DNA sequence: AAAAAAAAAAAAAAAAAAAAAAAAA
DNA sequence: TTTTTTTTTTTTTTTTTTTTTTTTT
């Protein structure tokens, strides 16, 4: 399907996002295996089954049934890996429609990545790409609880105000609430809020991997809502996930240039043991 | 729109030279380079000053005189000889790397009228930071009307637009790094310590300089902003960056022998077949110590090595042969401490109480332009692949020699500090040189008792080397004529067989091999090792354990090494069991 | 009794978390 | 007038050096 102008627009539009999101559903359906009849069938039994609202997605079989879908996804991670929670949403619906209660949200994992690269050789040409490395964990914070769906509640009126979605790249700013316009300070409101995992580590290049005369690189991932606690520190663990550049990192503040942090987006970790 | 003509100009000129400059072949040698262009990863044209000045002169003068407010001409140029050839992205930029600039500059000569325009100068690095993402031109809005000013020019600093006219996914960014550097000592001046200016590198050149290497860095100083205040200081903008003293003229076994020239692997091959190649190696690289020849064949090995292996239990068998020096004074220990270091690349020569815990073995500090840490590397690290030379070993405090002996335990170092944890590692061979205790090694009492090191450190010393200053006569007279030649003659009087650059090379080359154990071998490191463990049945300097076993084994590799054999053959066995029976010394007593 | 090694004091530097004020539009 | 970025201040901790103290010949 090359064509257009842009690959990230291209997913923009409507029309190839639907086409994608069809195909996507039909591969899903449809891709069964060698000699495994429908894979995809029992993970999500067994997914549903222990509530596990996730779906690790073989990169090589998708490429071979839907190879326009997954040349697409690693140059635009955000829209296709979005695309293909909502396509998988309502899959799972289509084969447990009650499971709808829980979670109300899929997310789909993908693993064996082709390209595997190194700390080191990370440069601004993977920007906003899904890239695979491999590291130590060599820091861990707590599970911090994230800001998802916010309700800020409006002082003056004493209205609470609706789900404004948080994004990872920018804290939400509200508005003048609806009802008496104003605005004013708003505070959040624990109890409608809806929140998601959110962990922060740290990746380091393997001390096997290092070669003579070079220092080890560190790159800052965040887990989110399920990968949380899949890593301790000292573990060598593979991680594929997007190499996310624009939240706020920008050293506009004096006596710096103007440089950009980078944190990895993670999508997948796989602990190899 | 007013243009700058003489940009325009140098532009010109510099495509023309671009599309017309003929190697010897005839052909355009930098066509062929662009070749390479299109490939992602690759957008950095290496181009040779020398040819330059030899095509264009007064263009190499004007780029020389103005390298700065061209600069952005010659990348257009480049951009417009590689985008007519193929199809490279409309998007992708590309930059313009000078080398081989006929002269060299000071540190201390980089005065303001130097600024801003092309100068090549020398260091040695002391530390490198991440590498980031670098807005060198993106897109701005206007929160006042929305007018989105567009491709402001970013000088290394967050330049917004100035006035109004009236985001990342569609901006440019470049590789950016800012490694320090430090004089080189030669150029110290008397009673002055060393300048530092932080270099800063671009795309593709963004990591070819790392820590304790010495480096010729190749580009523009500048000056960097730090009602308002013009507070600038100076910084260094480097296109290339190239190794001071090229080992190669020209990281597996043939990677390395593709990477020297015809002349460098004629010389290596020979000196592989050249039968006494020990004796040589020996004499040339220690032509002005007289005599020693256990602690020089000792310290070749060590240069060397063995071969680092791993067990299935994930043990690590170590493969990196230390050696100890012990005796009298003015037995030329710091001197072979010296010679170690001024020779192999990669070797860190310290003192004992000079050196502190963590600038001996590491130390973290936070990027002064992200939220990420960066890691000092003390003496250890910088000795990585090479060696360390601890002079006056005894005298180093007890919070130091722990950190030494983790370091040769499991050759890595362990820091949890400033917020950051690493596990780094420390491949490097440790010569130390230590005073016996009393400053007099006395022969009545074992290698335990002559030094104050703790058993530990002992312990995992594969050689130790006693130099005893007997009173002989012939042996005074020997050093003396010897001492007294050097002193008469001093350029001349040494002719080694193989000139340092050579050993170098040759050493490098050596190194990647990895060679076996046959049986036959094996059965003579058996005997050799029943043998050696009878002797300990008069009394040694130290007991022999398995430790010994290891240690012969090591030694036994480094000697394959050594001829770029691919089996240990006996002799080599042989050998090492003769070096480590002489290292062993019997304790005489009344 | 005097020297060598260890421990503690103390002073300077860094992180940082939060409250208040001055400058900007 | 109202925001915002800075300014401070107020705690706390950390690191280097020096000094003081303890153990050994
Ligand atoms: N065997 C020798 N051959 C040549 N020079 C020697 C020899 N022994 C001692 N010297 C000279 O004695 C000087 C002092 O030796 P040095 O290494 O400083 O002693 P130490 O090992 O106690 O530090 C050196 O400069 C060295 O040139
Ligand atoms: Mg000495
Ligand atoms: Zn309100
Ligand atoms: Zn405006």
């Amino acid at each position: 399907d090359l064509k257009g102008h842009s690959v990230r627009e291209w997913v923009s539009m409507a029309g190839p996002r639907l086409e994608i999101h069809h195909r996507f559903k039909n591969f899903l359906r449809t891709h069964v295996d060698s000699h495994g009849h429908n894979v995809f069938k029992e993970r999500i039994s067994d997914m549903c089954k222990e509530n596990r609202e996730s779906l690790v997605v073989n990169y090589e079989d998708l490429a071979a049934r839907e190879h326009v879908l997954a040349y697409f996804l690693p140059e635009a991670p955000a829209e296709l890996l979005q695309i293909f929670d909502e396509a998988a949403l309502e899959v799972v619906l289509a084969m447990y429609p009650k499971y709808d209660r829980i979670t109300n949200h899929i997310h789909v994992r993908i693993s064996h990545l082709p390209l595997v690269e190194e700390l080191r050789s990370l440069r601004q040409l993977h920007l906003n790409q899904l890239i695979r490395t491999s590291g130590v964990v060599t820091s861990c914070t707590g599970v911090l609880p994230q800001l998802s769906m916010v309700k800020y509640n409006c002082n003056k009126c004493n209205f609470v105000l609706g789900p404004f979605c948080q994004s990872q790249n920018q804290e939400v700013k509200p508005g003048s609430c609806p009802e008496c316009q104003s605005a004013g300070p708003f505070e959040v409101n624990m109890e409608e809020t809806i929140y998601q995992n959110y962990q922060r580590i740290r990746i380091q290049e393997s001390p096997g991997k290092v070669a003579a005369g070079r220092l080890p690189r560190s790159k800052d991932a965040i887990l989110l809502a399920d990968l949380v606690d899949s890593c301790k520190p000292g573990d060598e663990i593979e991680l594929t996930g997007i190499y996310h550049n624009n939240y706020d990192g920008s050293l506009n503040t004096a006596n710096g240039f103007p440089v950009f942090a980078t944190v990895i987006l993670a999508n997948h970790v796989a602990k190899k043991d | 729109e007013v243009r700058d003509e003489v940009a325009e100009k140098c532009q010109k000129l510099f495509l023309d030279f671009l599309e017309e400059f003929q190697s010897s072949d005839g052909e355009i040698k930098y066509l062929q380079l662009a070749e390479e262009l299109i490939r992602p990863e690759r957008n950095t044209l290496v181009v040779s000053f020398v040819d330059l000045e030899q095509f264009n002169q007064q263009l190499s003068t004007t780029i020389q005189e103005e390298f700065y407010r061209v600069y952005p001409y010659l990348c257009r140029a480049l951009k417009t000889f590689v985008k007519d050839r193929k199809e490279i992205p409309l998007a992708k930029d590309f930059y313009v790397a000078f080398q081989d600039l006929p002269t060299r500059h000071k540190i201390r000569e980089l005065t303001s009228s130097r600024i801003g325009l092309l100068t090549r100068i020398s260091g040695q690095v002391v530390r490198t930071h991440p590498v980031h993402p670098e807005l060198v031109s993106g897109t701005f809005l206007c929160l006042d009307c929305q007018t989105v000013i567009r491709d402001v020019e970013q000088q290394f600093k967050y330049t917004q637009p100035n006035i109004c006219r009236n985001d990342t996914n569609k901006s440019r960014f470049v590789d950016f790094q800012k490694v320090r550097i430090q004089e080189t000592q030669a150029e110290l001046p008397r009673g002055s310590i060393p300048r530092s200016l932080e270099v800063i590198l671009r795309a593709e050149a963004v990591e070819s300089a790392q820590a304790g290497d010495k480096c010729d860095f190749t580009g523009t100083l500048i000056v960097v902003p730090d009602v308002r205040d013009l507070s600038y200081r100076l910084v260094f903008l480097a296109c290339c960056v190239a190794p001071t003293n090229p080992r190669f003229g020209g990281q597996t076994a043939e990677s390395i022998k593709n990477q020297m020239t015809v002349k460098e692997w004629e010389k290596v091959f020979e000196m592989s077949q050249d039968k006494n190649l020990y004796h040589n190696l020996c004499t040339s690289l220690f032509p002005t110590i007289h005599g020693n020849d256990e602690v020089k064949r000792g310290v070749l090995l060590m240069l060397f090595g063995g071969v680092p292996k791993t067990t299935g239990e994930g043990t690590s068998l170590r493969g990196d042969i230390n050696v100890c020096i012990v005796g009298d004074p003015s037995t030329a220990k710091s001197q072979f401490l010296k010679h170690v270091e001024e020779f192999s690349p990669r070797a860190v020569y310290t003192s004992g109480k000079a050196s502190s815990a963590a600038g001996l073995t590491a130390a973290v500090v936070r990027d002064e332009e992200s939220h990420e840490f960066v890691i000092e590397a003390g003496a250890l690290m910088l000795a990585d692949n090479g060696v360390c030379c601890i002079d006056e070993f005894d005298k180093m405090d007890v919070r130091d020699q722990v950190a030494i002996h983790e370091a040769m335990e499991q050759q890595t170092i362990s820091i949890t500090k400033a917020g950051v944890k690493a596990t780094l590692n420390a491949r490097t061979s440790i010569l130390a040189a230590a005073n016996p205790i009393s400053g007099h090694y006395d022969r009545s009492k074992s290698l335990k008792q002559n030094i104050n090191l703790s058993a530990p450190i002992m312990s995992r010393f594969d050689l130790f080397f006693i130099l005893v200053d007997e009173c002989n006569e012939v042996t005074d007279y020997a050093i003396a004529r010897r001492i007294v030649d050097l002193h008469s003659r001093i350029e001349e009087s040494i002719d080694r067989v193989y000139s340092l650059d050579d050993i170098r090379r040759y050493l490098l080359f050596a190194r990647q091999f990895k060679p076996k154990i046959s049986k036959e071998s094996e059965d003579f490191i058996v005997e050799q090792y029943k043998h050696l463990r009878q002797r300990d049945g008069t009394k040694s300097s130290w007991r022999i354990t398995v430790r010994q076993l290891e240690s012969m084994i090591r030694l036994s590799e480094a000697m394959a090494r050594m001829h770029c054999c691919d089996e240990v053959q006996p002799k080599h066995v042989k050998e090492a069991f003769r070096l480590l029976n002489k290292s062993i010394i019997r304790v005489e007593t009344p």
